């Protein structure tokens, strides 16, 4: 199609920015994030052993057998750990988007054969899309935690006589802590798996069809 | 889909198994050829000694006849078969027409053999490309290249095998009438070109020359050491 | 999807996977070893068949004599091995009939390797799932050791091993082998050492190995198989030496 | 699905139909149309030629096998050329051996056998070409058609190729008068018949028409672009 | 809505539904990969031209031979697979010399084209000989020669069909080059005009700027034999344009 | 799976399922044949079923004469049966030509069976879906009964059956040999007929069965007439 | 199920289905019948006229495979013509070697074995033709044989092949051919063919008849047109 | 996968799996036992018959190739006979060429070469049978096995067929090199007695012996006498 010089410049600018950003990300940002998440899971807060340390008071007046509930705070430990985790999961989703776009722009013209390189590109795309779905699952469950805990404490205050709702609130907090530590572990693992697969197959990823043939034609 | 048989054409008319054989050639060790005014130099990299192996058994450069030699990049056994077949054809041509083979004649024969193996299924293409060098009756230097497909082309200078793209870019830059002026300059040019893609200089290159009316000479390792030393010093 | 069938299709990236799968087969085989020395060349192999009710009727299970001036040891499929050895003997005797001189070692290896390449290239037949070592003396180049593979590619080696734990054998031989300093006795000791290292059995039985040596005596090559007493003495000497090296520490 | 049973000629279908032979019979439909018709004293072949481009010459659709036999092809030119070579050699062999012109019926029988052998065996494809064979012999004028299936027919008139049903119906409604026609009347009838097959925009020309005539006194002759103008001029116009 | 099953294209000797025999059609598609070649037939002669498509400067330009001599009277220009082209050129040459041997005369361009076409037809494998390539010949040839009928230009394709053509273009830009041929060509044009027009069209289609190196040009005239324009003659004409 | 559908390939249990399917092909016919040996005679009986009245009853037969003194009964595909019969006749005549004496029944069975082996080992052809049972008199060994099967097994027998009711028939015959007293010619024929009639439940009439016999007194194989068959049948019913 | 693809294969239940699929080929064909009587054998074919353009006396399904025998075919006409060439070759070879006209039973056996060769091998398909053979010789008598695509061969007092086989067979069954003579049998063959012909599905047919017998001095020949017209008029009259 | 069906295709990990399947076909075959005594070698196998109707004299599982060689099989009966005919023919060719009885080692080499010849071509299947080839040459006994693969081995004693592993263990427990054949036949029938799943009788087994005299199939009366113990 006819392209203006400005149009060609804009497209080439996007292309070069994407290529250089992908190189910078995989070579520099990924190792940094791997060690950062590693030390973070090594942090003592993520390695809490006695879960009753995590459970926080719910000041619901227990009903005496025959007045009102004060402000019920969120679990400070869990919300602080969430404040740590949320930047990481959103960052990983952003970087996986970047990798997807980089590989897709590297996909060559459709052709009948020599499709092994594009097959490699498709396989690594399958993997990066898989981790993308996984991080989206992380992103929805973090909101599910807040909604579920709020509903639970509302139920406990409404029906004081039921203690199972109180046990449920504590259980939601504990399950949330377990999910969060598994989450940071998975985030580090996803960064590392991206690095490994891309570094291993970079030659076919960047140059799928390969070097020019002797041209029998 | 269309890459499993040599006979079948693809949509858009690509025969892909021959392309795969041409790709197989790229795996092989590098080889380089250059035409000097009075010399043709053929240089090939050496993979590694392995310290319990005898170097004499492995030789990429070979003499088809008194006036023709080849180097190959690709499947070693296939190269051995093709070399033997070309040698017997050389002696048979001398038998038939009482004259020595021309370089274009022998490269045509080798290309025809490779073509014969491509055309029919039940046979796989020879996974080799070759660099054939010789001096014709007039005495002009000749350099030809062949590939699994069966096309042959004369080259002023060329490379085959792994790193062929890089070294041929270097050679497109470096090659000129000035460099071909001296035989030592031709040898130094090919040595520098192989140095462009090789782990170490003297140990990992096996080089040979053909002069106007002399047999093939594989340069001694001491001579190659002297030439790389001269090349190294000038930088 | 599948570019590994029919041995005549170059896969993308240009690899013949049938021959590679055949090369995989030799790794399962019993380890065979060959060492080159100044005065002679030897072949040593591990008799993988160690069933109690087997008879040692033959000259050797693994070692074969191809000619007056050379021998071979085989690792791979025994049937293809038998075929290849028969072809080798016929080739050598054809050369002797034509030129009335013994077949050169490299020429015989090259001929059989041409056969093995041919089986790769044409469609119907499978590649020979065999790798075998050749040892011989020729007037042109003296004592020589050669290795071949299913691909039809051969090389000359001072010392090499094929079969199971070949990498360990080669690693041990690399450090131990002294270029230009070996004698047949020292090479035999080295062979016992590397075989003991590679073979899973703690003690080399002296019925679980077969050793043969090629030497030139009185202007005529002699290919001899060391008898059970000789190899028993060798393993006893190696055990004593290794224990004394142990005792010092 | 039934993609199976279509791969090769050697596979019968569950309802007793060899689909590759039928797929070969589709090949004749691809080619430009041809018409053949006979009188008591003559047999005629007329064809519509096609051109790859304006600069290119029109293809050869009528071929002479012998003085007493000639053919016109619809379908693959390769198979046409091969079968024509076989027929020519058969006629030459008959003249060498017996010093008589080969009977046209016997020649089409030979064509049928040669064509049948591919259909039954694995390997060579069915000959995907349909031929109209026209000749004069002692018995009289004859017209035959051969399908990519080795079956052959004897015809008062016939048309093969693309859009040939129109020519067939014209021929059928006008057939009775053909037998007593002059050669000029007969070639004019055949020309109108192939004119039925053409697109409405297209019309008969000197270029795209070829005419082949054989008779008691006339050996097989192909009247080319310049020579068809006497026969074409009589025709009036499109209806 | 996409139906891409094909499932019949693979393997010659298979008539697909509608009886199209797609391997041959794919072979006819194959010549579009080749360099563009162009032929013009005139009363003064027939000219042939082709773009060499030099990959690298080091490659010798003379070695690329996309126009060749079958005999003095006939020359050929080819686009498509160089190897099977060489095979068909060999068949053409041996058939011309066999005709000279047997009948002491020169073949017509139509007869030579038919001779090579018969070889091209053998992909069908009707013959039992082993030495015939199963695949169709992936090349198109342009046969130009002066015969008893004067200058003649014949086109040959992978199918083995052949036709005379006043002007034809084969190769990648045959589509569009043929339209340019159709507009420019008139039967009366002299060979000088034909050479200039063919080189104009080749300049249009060729990606690289036209130069004496990257084209090959030839002409066979009634008085002359097959002739290739040298570097100097090519320089003169490409300057004249 | 795919381990079936080709005779060459072995199953992972090494069974060659295709030949086992050829064994089923015998039972697909719906007919049974029985052979029983005697002290001085051997007999073969088999069902004769005429699907249509229009069929000539004389032409339809499963009893064939390989040579003057050997007879066979084929069970399975009619065409494969006739082909194997022709091959057996050729083998017998060729044996006589080469070696100067009539082929033994065992050697004929061995030749036919090893041919069946070459069929079950080579790829392209299929095992003939038929079973043969040969009866003859050997001077040294007396009467003989032998059976070929599609696999190449050729074992000799005292008595046997083939077809759909083979298991029932051999169960019946096994009891009769176990209570061995003897078999004269009449008792041999009666045992065969009773076995076939009992397993089928047919209660035959003379047209429904065809019997062939060999005897040391008259070595030539003969196919008994309907009258002789009815004579034997009436004797069975009377007692 | 890949069992039906090839004739080398067997079904798991012991059936070679390609042969049955080929047997289904003949049922596509228009009917043909042959009746044997004391004097000789009469053949008849319902040759459907596909187009007015086609010449009469074309697409003949009645062939003469030797002077004393004739062949009537149903199924693929190409395969049938080829089988007729094979039968003619067999008859000529028999005459050349053994010095006399081939017996019909032997000829049927040889062509049947040739047919049966094809069911075995994978490379080549079964024939798509079922055909009847008939001859009269003073020694052998009147003989009618039918060969299926399998290579099964049998002798029939009356026989039918093609689309309307079953109806034709019952009509033939109620005939008593053994006592009758050929000049009546031609009329009854015409009657049966006209009965089984379906006017709605099949537009029109031209009755094609032949016989062999003593009346020919043992030569198979096409019916004289007067006798054809008489039989056809009788068939139209009886049809009502 | 595709490796399973093809015979000229090395599977990944380098296995010719169709041959392994042929060996599985051998394993299903009836038990056969071979014991090499000092003065002889005994070959034994079960000849279990489906019914009394079978005539035992008609066919034999133990066959002589030559005067001094005989063999027994476990696997496919037809394949056994193809190669027994070929073995007899090879031995006679040797006698024509050299005018000496063929050595047992040479015969097993040749028949194994035949068996290997069959495996290479795709159009054919391997022989679904293995053999125990026994002989007496140069005043020495011999026992050999030849598998479908085309390989051969020399066994002092071994078993093939059903329960061959258990039979081999029983043999190595019971085997002594000093055994005379009078004892070795007893050991062989015991080795088979492990694996019949029926009451063995003179008919149900077939056994043969080789010695300085040559190979012979000892009669039903002889095997009855030996079975009496």
């Amino acid at each position: 199609v006819r392209l203006s010089g400005e149009a060609r410049k804009q497209v080439e600018v996007f292309r070069q920015n994407l290529f250089q950003e992908a190189e910078e990300f995989l070579y520099r940002f990924l190792p940094q994030k791997i060690i950062y998440l590693n030390q973070l899971l090594q942090e003592d807060s993520l390695n809490v052993a006695d879960l009753t340390s995590l459970r926080a008071p719910l000041d619901i007046p227990i009903p005496d057998p025959p007045h009102k509930c004060g402000f019920l705070p969120g679990n400070e430990k869990v919300l602080s750990l969430l404040a740590l985790v949320k930047p990481e999961v959103w960052t990983l989703k952003e970087k996986c988007i970047l990798v997807i776009t980089w590989i897709q722009h590297l996909i060559p013209k459709i052709e009948d054969g020599n499709d092994f390189g594009v097959a490699i590109q498709e396989k690594v795309l399958e993997r990066v899309n898989a981790v993308k779905t996984k991080v989206e699952a992380f992103q929805t469950t973090i909101s599910k935690y807040f909604s579920e805990r709020g509903d639970a404490v509302a139920k406990a205050s409404k029906e004081t006589h039921v203690m199972d709702y109180r046990a449920l609130v504590h259980e939601r907090d504990e399950a949330a802590y377990g999910e969060l530590r598994a989450m940071v572990l998975d985030l580090r693992a996803f960064y590392a798996e991206l690095y490994h697969i891309i570094s291993s197959n970079l030659e076919k990823i960047v140059n799928p069809k390969g070097e020019e043939k002797p041209s029998m034609y | 889909s269309y890459d499993r048989a040599i006979t079948v054409f693809s949509p858009d008319g690509h025969l892909f198994q021959v392309e795969y054989a041409q790709e197989a050639v790229k795996k092989g060790s590098t080889a380089v050829g250059v035409r000097g005014r009075d010399i043709v130099v053929l240089g090939v990299e050496k993979k590694s000694v392995a310290k319990l192996q005898d170097e004499r058994t492995v030789r990429k450069i070979c003499a088809l006849d008194d006036n023709v030699c080849m180097a190959f990049a690709g499947l070693t056994a296939d190269a051995r078969i093709v070399i033997n077949r070309a040698r017997v054809e050389c002696q048979s041509h001398r038998l038939t027409v009482e004259d020595p083979v021309t370089v274009e004649y022998i490269t045509r024969y080798i290309a025809s053999l490779k073509q014969r193996y491509t055309q029919s299924n039940g046979r796989r293409p020879f996974g080799i490309s070759a660099l054939i060098v010789g001096f014709d009756f007039d005495g002009t230097p000749r350099l030809y290249q062949t590939d699994p497909s069966g096309t042959y082309h004369a080259w002023k200078a060329n490379a085959i095998g792994r790193g062929a793209k890089s070294v041929r870019e270097f050679l497109e830059k470096n090659y000129t009438d000035e460099a071909i002026e001296t035989d030592d300059l031709t040898i130094k040019l090919v040595i520098k070109a192989l140095l462009e893609v090789v782990q170490s200089g003297g140990k990992n290159i096996e080089l040979a020359v053909m002069r106007r009316d002399q047999s093939l000479k594989i340069l001694n390792p001491e001579e190659i050491e002297k030439y790389v030393a001269e090349i190294e010093k000038e930088k | 999807r599948r570019y590994d069938s029919r041995t005549t299709i170059f896969s993308p990236e240009g690899r013949l996977y049938q021959v590679e799968y055949a090369m995989e087969a030799i790794g399962h085989a019993g380890t065979c070893l060959g060492i080159l020395a100044n005065d002679g060349v030897l072949l040593a192999a591990e008799r993988r068949n160690i069933h109690k009710l087997l008879d040692e009727v033959f000259f050797s299970e693994k070692i074969y004599k191809l000619n007056e001036d050379m021998a071979c040891s085989v690792a791979g499929i025994t049937s293809d091995a038998n075929v290849l050895t028969n072809e080798l003997r016929l080739i050598a005797q054809r050369y002797l009939l034509q030129y009335q001189e013994p077949i050169p070692c490299e020429q015989l290896v090259t001929a059989l390797c041409d056969i093995k390449q041919a089986y790769t290239q044409f469609g119907g037949k499978r590649p020979f799932g065999v790798s075998l070592l050749y040892i011989g003396w020729d007037k042109h180049y003296g004592f020589q050791l050669y290795q071949s593979d299913p691909s039809g590619n051969y090389g000359g080696w001072k010392a090499t091993c094929i079969g199971n734990n070949s990498a360990a054998a080669v690693s041990m031989l690399k450090q131990d082998y002294k270029e230009g300093e070996m004698t047949l006795k020292s090479a035999l000791a080295l062979a016992i050492k590397v075989l003991n290292k590679t073979m899973d059995v703690s003690k080399l039985s002296a019925e679980k190995v077969e050793i043969a040596t090629l030497t030139r005596e009185n202007g005529k090559t002699v290919i001899r198989v060391l008898k059970q007493k000789e190899v028993e003495q060798l393993i006893k000497k190696h055990e004593e030496e290794e224990a004394k090296a142990e005792r010092e520490k | 699905f039934r993609n199976q049973y279509d791969n090769d000629v050697t596979v019968w279908s569950p309802q007793g139909r060899i689909h590759q032979i039928e797929y070969a019979m589709e090949a004749v439909k691809q080619g430009s149309a041809t018409v053949g018709l006979k009188s008591k004293t003559h047999a005629v072949l007329v064809a519509l030629k096609r051109a790859q481009s304006e600069l290119a010459a029109h293809q050869k659709k009528i071929l002479h096998v012998d003085n007493h036999i000639g053919i016109s092809i619809a379908g693959l030119t390769a198979d046409a050329r091969l079968l024509c070579n076989f027929m020519r050699q058969e006629c030459l062999d008959s003249r060498f051996v017996f010093d008589r012109p080969l009977p046209v019926s016997r020649l089409v029988s030979l064509i049928g056998s040669k064509t049948q052998i591919p259909t039954q065996r694995y390997g060579r494809r069915p000959y995907g070409v349909g031929l109209l064979i026209a000749g004069y012999d002692d018995m009289g004028p004859h017209i035959f058609q051969t399908c990519p299936s080795a079956n052959y027919f004897d015809c008062r008139a016939m048309s093969i190729g693309a859009r040939s049903q129109s020519a067939r119906t014209y021929l059928e409604r006008h057939m009775s008068e053909f037998m007593e026609c002059n050669l000029n009347e007969l070639v004019k009838h055949g020309l109108r018949a192939l004119r039925e097959t053409l697109p409405a925009e297209q019309d008969l020309t000197t270029k795209n028409v070829s005419i082949g005539i054989v008779g008691k006194d006339l050996e097989f002759t192909i009247y080319d672009d310049d020579d068809v103008s006497p026969f074409l001029e009589g025709l009036e116009e499109r209806p | 809505m996409f139906l891409t099953r094909s499932e019949y294209d693979r393997g010659v000797n298979t008539f697909s539904p509608e009886g199209r025999l797609f391997q041959v059609e794919y072979a006819i598609e194959a010549i579009k990969l080749g360099s563009t070649a162009i032929g013009i037939q005139t009363s003064e002669g027939v000219c042939l031209a082709v773009e060499k498509r030099i990959t690298s400067p080091l490659m010798e330009p003379s070695s690329i031979e996309k126009i060749v001599e079958i005999d003095a009277h006939i020359g050929c220009a080819m686009s498509g697979l160089i190897a099977d082209a060489k095979t068909l050129i060999d068949k053409a040459r041996v058939e011309t010399q066999n005709h000279w041997f047997t009948y002491n005369e020169t073949m017509t361009v139509e007869s030579v084209t038919q001779a090579v076409s018969n070889l091209a037809l053998q992909f069908g494998e009707e013959d039992a000989d082993p030495g015939a390539m199963s695949r169709p010949f992936g090349v198109a040839l342009l046969f130009g020669g002066v015969d008893e009928k004067g200058p003649q230009l014949f086109h040959m394709d992978p199918s083995g069909t052949f036709v005379q053509c006043d002007a034809r273009a084969i190769g990648s830009a045959s589509e569009g080059a043929q339209s340019s041929l159709q507009e420019v060509y008139h039967k009366s044009m002299t060979l000088k005009e034909a050479i200039k027009s063919s080189l104009i069209i080749l300049k249009q289609v060729m990606e690289e700027k036209l130069n004496a190196t990257n084209i090959e040009l030839a002409t066979v005239q009634p008085g002359q034999n097959f002739h290739m324009f040298t570097k100097e003659e090519l320089e003169e004409v490409i300057k004249d344009i | 799976a795919g381990f079936d559908r080709h005779i060459t390939i072995f199953s992972p249990e090494g069974r060659l399922y295709q030949v086992e399917y050829a064994f089923k092909a015998i039972n697909q016919g719906g007919l049974t044949s029985v052979a029983v040996r005697g002290k001085d005679c051997a007999v073969i009986v088999t069902q004769k079923k005429v699907p249509d009245k229009l069929l000539d009853s004389s032409t339809v037969t499963h009893l064939f004469k390989i040579t003057e003194n050997i007879g066979c009964v084929m069970t399975g595909m009619t065409a494969d049966s006739r082909s194997q019969v022709q091959r057996a006749r050729y083998e017998a005549a060729n044996w006589k030509y080469k070696y100067g004496y009539e082929i033994p029944v065992d050697m004929l069975c061995k030749r036919i069976a090893d041919i069946s082996q070459v069929y079950t080992q080579n790829a392209e052809m299929r095992p003939l879906g038929c079973c043969m049972i040969l009866i003859g008199i050997d001077e040294e060994q007396g009467p003989q009964v032998y059976k070929c099967d599609p696999a190449g097994y050729y074992c000799g027998f005292k008595a046997t059956a083939a077809g759909v009711k083979q298991t029932e028939s051999t169960s019946f015959l096994e009891k009769k040999v176990k209570k061995k007293f003897d078999w004269t010619f009449e008792q041999t024929v009666e045992t065969a007929i009773t076995c076939l009639s009992t397993v089928l439940s047919i209660d035959f009439k003379p047209s429904e069965i065809e019997v062939g016999v060999v005897t040391v007194e008259n070595p030539k194989f003969r196919i008994l007439t309907e009258a002789e068959i009815d004579a034997h049948l009436v004797a069975l019913a009377e007692r | 199920t890949g069992y039906d693809l090839s004739a080398s294969t067997f079904s798991p239940d012991g059936r070679v289905f390609q042969v049955e699929y080929a047997m289904k080929a003949v049922e596509n064909s228009s009917t043909a019948i042959g009746i044997r009587c004391k004097d000789g054998v009469v053949f008849g074919v319902e040759k459907l006229v596909l187009s007015k353009l086609y010449e009469e006396g074309s697409n003949k399904r009645l062939f003469n495979v030797d002077r004393h025998v004739g062949m009537a075919v149903a199924g693929l006409l190409a395969d049938a013509r080829s089988l007729a060439d094979i039968a003619r070759e067999e008859a000529s070879n028999f005459r050349s070697n053994f010095g006399y006209n081939i017996p019909l039973k032997h000829l049927a056996d040889r062509v049947a074995m040739y047919v049966h060769a094809y069911t075995l091998y994978s490379a080549v398909r079964p024939f798509g033709c079922s055909f009847m053979l008939g001859s009269y010789s003073v020694n052998d008598g009147a003989q009618l044989y039918m060969i299926d695509p399998s290579g099964v061969s049998y002798g029939y007092w009356g026989c039918a092949i093609g689309k309307a086989r079953q109806a034709a067979k019952t009509e033939i069954e109620k005939l008593q051919m053994k006592e009758m003579t050929c000049r009546d049998i031609v009329k009854e063959v015409a009657k049966i063919i006209y009965i089984v012909h379906d006017e709605v599905k099949d537009k029109a047919f031209e009755l094609e008849l032949s016989w062999v017998g003593e009346l020919t001095n043992g030569r198979h020949e096409i019916v004289p047109k007067d006798i054809r017209e008489e039989a056809e008029k009788y068939a139209k009259e009886s049809l009502k | 996968r595709g490796y399973s069906f093809s015979l000229t295709t090395f599977s990944p990990s380098g296995k010719l799996v169709q041959i392994e399947y042929a060996l599985a076909a051998v394993a299903g075959g009836a038990p056969s036992v071979g014991i090499k005594a000092a003065n002889g070698v005994v070959l034994a196998t079960e000849k279990k018959q489906k019914s009394i109707l079978y005539d035992e004299r008609s066919v034999h599982k133990v066959e002589p190739i030559t005067k001094h060689i005989g063999l027994v099989y476990s696997g496919m009966g037809p394949d056994y006979r193809v190669l027994v005919h070929r073995a007899r023919k090879l031995a006679q060719q040797y006698y024509l060429v050299y005018q000496e009885p063929i050595p047992t080692a040479q015969l097993v080499q040749r028949v194994a070469s035949v068996m290997q010849e069959y495996t290479q071509s795709g159009g054919v299947r391997p022989f679904g049978v293995s053999l125990l080839i026994c002989g007496w040459n140069e005043g020495r006994p011999y026992l050999f096995q030849s598998d479908p693969s085309g390989a051969y081995f020399a066994w002092k004693a071994t078993a093939m067929g059903k329960n061959y592993v258990n039979g081999k263990t029983f043999l190595e427990k019971r085997y002594n090199e000093d055994l005379e054949l009078e004892d070795a036949i007893h050991t062989a029938i015991l080795t088979l007695k492990e694996s019949f799943e029926g009451q063995m009788t003179e008919d149900n087994i077939e056994v043969g012996i080789c010695n300085e005299a040559g190979f012979r199939r000892l009669t039903p009366t002889e095997v009855k006498d030996y079975l009496a113990a």
